[PDB]
């Protein structure tokens, strides 16, 4: 289970709209307000397969990675959706074990009460 | 996301219901030489014509024949897809509503008129695509909802 | 006879009669063998059976982790998105028995 | 996300059968010839 953090503040001096945002503030932790737009759709991530055997009768299972992990790194290794175990079988694949996690992204803008005058904005992306 | 593959039932107003146009499901060739039917089953969006043979007498030999294809011996299907939106009525207070898939095979073609209010029941598939191919993280999936009975009001 | 041995008799069906002087040692070929990626994580199998053309040899490994040679889409899309915008390779010979 | 499709055959038709004696159809020779063979007056290679 992950039982993850909050971490609400009083954030330390880091309390910056995203017109100011880049780039010598890269990888902190960073507090940011603005607009919502453009919201996309939601599409559910795969994690981890279940496949049945035939004719044996045991199941099988298979791991699956990205980059927007934890917030470390780790020297990939891509891996083929499997078919044909050794020795050689047919797997059907198996829905309703296999897990799956919702995944959403949208993008912020600044405030246009707090604005300047006229100019055109600019906008970074946030990962749900 | 995590009633993917059980049985579900919805409701809402069904739009944009299309027509019905044959999909193929397996395709029967013909060898000439050898004398065989070779099959071929096709699961995905796309598909590809295939070559020489792949019997067991027009292999192990020399002279491959060549295969070509026909269309009373193959397996077909009716198929329909439509959309449902909410029902309107089952919203919060400030949203908008949504929309979700609807892929319809067989018999039960021919029972989905746009505009009414319907109670479809049926499993919830995953099938394979992302968007732009900036925005792929792997393996985002983009689900639909197979149909298995349908039941209307009014 | 042993003798008369002309290039005429390449590749025919030709009995001799002679003394044998000295064996060898028993060694071991390979007929069936089941390989796998090291980077792609894929399987195969591999069958030989006429295994004396000593110098050839019989058969190599291949020289392509083999998985882009596949007739389905989300097979494509895992072996597509190994890398984040460039193809993948598990490539050069990269198989282990 | 489905799984790999399947190709296989049945025969039904003949068929362009001289047959002109190559790679297949020598094979019903010798299938004719362990099974199918007695000298006088004993069969001796399916025994052995």
């Amino acid at each position: 289970h992950p039982w993850k953090l909050s971490f609400k503040g009083s954030f330390g001096a880091h309390a910056l709209s995203p017109r100011t945002l880049t780039a010598q503030h890269l990888n902190k932790l960073v507090s940011v307000e603005g607009i919502v737009t453009k919201t996309s759709l939601v599409r559910p991530k795969l994690i981890r397969s279940v496949h049945y055997a035939a004719k044996t009768g045991r199941f099988h299972y298979r791991d699956y990675t990205d980059a927007t992990t934890t917030l470390t790194t780790r020297i990939p290794t891509p891996a083929i959706y499997p078919t044909e175990d050794t020795e050689g079988n047919k797997l059907t694949t198996e829905y309703g074990y296999s897990t799956f996690i919702d995944h959403q992204r949208i993008t912020v803008q600044e405030m246009p009460e707090m604005a300047p005058a006229g100019q055109l904005p600019r906008s970074i992306d946030v990962i749900l | 996301g995590d009633f993917l593959g059980q049985l579900i039932t919805v409701r809402g107003i069904i739009t944009r219901v299309s027509d019905v146009k044959p999909a193929v499901e397996v395709i029967a060739y013909t060898c000439d030489q050898c004398g065989y039917e070779v099959f071929q089953e096709v699961n995905s969006r796309t598909f590809t014509p295939l070559s020489e043979c792949t019997s067991e007498e027009c292999s192990q030999n020399q002279t491959k024949g060549q295969l070509f294809m026909s269309t009373r011996a193959s397996k077909f299907s009716a198929f329909q897809e439509c959309k449902i939106q909410e029902l309107s009525q089952q919203v919060p207070v400030g949203h908008i509503p949504r929309s979700l898939n609807i892929h319809v095979n067989g018999t039960l073609v021919r029972s989905l008129s746009p505009g009414d209010i319907v109670d479809v029941t049926g499993i919830f598939l995953p099938a394979p695509y992302t968007g732009f191919k900036a925005l792929k993280a792997g393996l985002l999936t983009e689900t639909y909802l197979e149909a298995q009975f349908v039941r209307q009001h009014k | 006879p042993l003798r008369d041995l002309d290039s005429e008799h390449v590749s025919k069906i030709v009995r001799l009669s002679g003394i044998i002087i000295s064996t060898s040692v028993l060694s071991s070929r390979a007929t069936y063998l089941s390989i796998m990626c090291r980077n792609c994580r894929h399987t195969t199998s591999i069958t030989i059976n006429n295994f004396n053309s000593i110098t050839g040899n019989t058969v190599s490994l291949p020289r392509s982790c083999l998985s882009t040679i596949e007739s389905e889409s989300s097979m494509a899309n895992e072996s597509n998105i190994g890398d984040e915008s460039t193809k993948k390779n598990c490539g050069p010979d990269p198989y282990i028995i | 996300s489905f799984d790999r499709p399947e190709i296989y055959s049945a025969p039904v038709l003949q068929g362009e059968s001289p047959n002109d004696d190559d790679n297949t159809e020598i094979i019903k020779s010798f299938k004719n010839f362990i099974l199918e063979f007695r000298l006088d007056s004993q069969f001796i290679y399916r025994d052995q």
